[PDB]
């Protein structure tokens, strides 16, 4: 559809799967696109075959809009919306604001809006953390870079392990569970609303047992009680430290009664459990959200 | 739970039925194909089946590179002697898309023995996601198949690994079954194997989920019914080979039912 003459570079955004992503603007409409630029050994990488496939089924605005994806010589060319600034920057230049509790929600309810449309066209993310989020001038923000997403069928089947950012990855990875689905977005999420409130992880693992004992020392080591089945899975260790579950209020502490509740929600040990993307949105929490411009340049 | 997405199945089910209409070969391709037919497909789909047990690969894999080499050929004319470099580009989009740990290219170039470049492989990889326009997220008759699955009361294996075997079975041979859509050869599957296997018919509930009655699977029955009769005299032997194994619980060695005993309910 389109061709890379009438494309201007910008300026170099950042860096992704693919090596540097590029701000750059259609010189004949004006639009200003993120260009993804893939070299074409291993002929075109899996990863780059679920990111345009998958996106392309994705129409939703809170999903960042593939344009394109032109095919020049030994090249390959996507071509993104382009947002202005990614969630991990605006957090920290919201660091003596805090970001507004109305732009907590907007952001929550939107990300929950983007997820649910994933989920209900069966694809996972499996890798949403703020850096992977996209917020524009208009109060928009949403999920991006898809290279770590998969298609999956009902019920599933056992997909990559190595999945998820050590940061957001659910516990049921960390403990090498076989089957893991829709709720590990969801895990995500719930770090990320955290992440929000405060401008810190919630749980910033060093490595994979780090993580698992960060998120066991803050929400209780799970037992059958909380989540049947967990002392069976394949990486549960007996000998893991029992931590006492600790007052939820004290995990997010500005956070009050509503925001609590999802948050609890989100961060439920048990798969089964755990809110879904559908059901969040009807939380008493967005009762009042509106969707403001970012505070911020 | 979690695993079977409640909250996601039924949404997720719609837009397979959706994306099926959309993904779906064109019936007559075979036709206007001047130097390739059913046959030449069927020895193709065959070898794939093979390819896939060598490589232990999905079968959703599997599915998904007969989808785009149907696809494929519905707007490409293809001479016999390019055929399989058609069918390996395919299998390796569909291992890209779908394995954990695909093969690489190497081993596909091998699987042809040396009769295609590693530069040829690449090349068609390419010019088959232009014809596509990479839509690869195609919906099959397992993504149908294993939904179905989760209305057996109880479930059972034998169930299961029967109706994939005829699934599969319905790959081989474009004459009749590219007629059919996959939610639709899945669910002449499931019943076929329910019946052969339990006695028992398609359930109301999949009636609710689907809109599908046994008297509109008829037509589609009465082929898939025919196929698992001739299973064994079939020139193509490698899904029934396949299944064999005790991992799909030796399926391809049961017996095809005589007759499908299928009747019109008086006022239902």
């Amino acid at each position: 559809p389109g061709s890379m003459e009438n494309f201007q570079k910008v300026e170099k955004i950042g860096e992704g799967t693919y090596g540097v992503v590029y701000k750059a603007r259609n010189k004949l409409t004006g639009e200003v696109v993120a260009l993804k630029k893939i070299r074409l050994t291993e002929g075109v990488p899996s990863t780059a075959i679920r990111e345009i496939s998958l996106l392309k089924e994705l129409n939703h605005p809170n999903i960042v809009k593939l344009l394109d994806v032109i095919h020049t010589e030994n090249k390959l060319y996507l071509v993104f919306e382009f947002l202005h600034q990614d969630l991990k920057k605006f957090m920290d230049a919201s660091a003596l604001t805090g970001i507004p509790l109305p732009l907590i929600k907007s952001y929550l309810f939107q990300l929950l809006q983007g997820l649910a449309f994933c989920h209900s066209h069966r694809v996972l993310h499996r890798d949403l953390k703020p850096q992977n989020l996209l917020i524009n001038t208009e109060g928009a923000i949403k999920l991006a870079d898809f290279g770590l997403a998969r298609a999956f069928g009902v019920p599933v089947r056992t997909y990559t392990h190595e999945v998820v950012t050590l940061w957001y990855r659910a516990p049921e990875i960390l403990l090498g569970c076989k089957y893991y689905s829709t709720a590990v977005d969801i895990w995500s999420l719930g770090c990320i609303f955290a992440e929000m409130v405060t401008r810190r992880a919630l749980f910033p693992g060093d490595s994979e047992i780090d993580q698992l004992f960060r998120i066991f020392r803050t929400l209780g080591t799970p037992d059958e009680v909380v989540w049947p089945g967990v002392t069976s899975m394949p990486d549960y260790k007996p000998s893991f430290p029992k931590w006492a579950r600790q007052d939820f209020s004290k995990v997010v502490p500005p956070l009050d009664e509503d925001g609590r509740s999802l948050l609890s929600q989100m961060l439920h040990y048990d798969p089964n459990k755990r809110i879904s993307a559908k059901a969040a949105l009807a939380h008493p929490f967005f009762q009042d959200v509106t969707k403001p411009v970012p505070h911020l340049r | 739970g979690v695993n079977e997405v409640p909250d996601y199945h039924e949404d997720i089910h719609t837009y397979l039925r959706e994306m099926e209409v959309k993904c779906k070969p064109k019936v007559g391709y075979m036709k206007k194909q001047p130097d390739i037919t059913n046959s030449m497909r069927a020895i193709l789909v065959d070898w794939l089946v093979e390819v896939g047990e060598e490589y232990k690969l999905q079968n959703e894999t599997l599915h998904l590179a007969v989808n785009y080499i149907d696809r494929f050929l519905s707007s490409m004319s293809v001479l016999r002697g390019k055929l399989q470099l058609v069918g390996t580009a395919a299998m390796l989009l569909a291992s890209k898309f779908e394995e954990i740990y695909p093969p690489e290219v190497a081993e596909f170039v091998y699987i042809t023995d040396d009769t295609y470049t590693k530069k040829q492989v690449l090349r068609m990889e390419h010019l088959v996601l232009k014809v596509l326009a990479f839509d690869l997220a195609a919906p099959t008759i397992n993504q149908f198949l294993t939904q179905y699955f989760l209305h057996q009361q109880p479930a059972n294996c034998k169930v299961e690994s029967l109706a994939m075997f005829l699934g599969e079975l319905s790959l081989i041979d474009a004459d009749p079954y590219l007629k059919y859509l996959p939610s639709v050869i899945a669910a002449a599957a499931f019943h076929l194997a329910l019946y052969t296997v339990t006695g028992q018919s398609w359930p109301e509930s999949l009636v609710q989920k689907t809109g599908y009655t046994l008297e509109t699977l008829k037509p589609c029955l009465l082929d898939l019914h025919q196929t698992y009769l001739r299973a064994p005299q079939h020139a193509q032997q490698s899904i029934r080979e396949k299944y064999k194994n005790s991992k799909y619980h030796g399926v391809s060695l049961l017996n095809p039912p005589e007759t499908l005993n299928v009747h019109h309910h008086h006022h239902h």
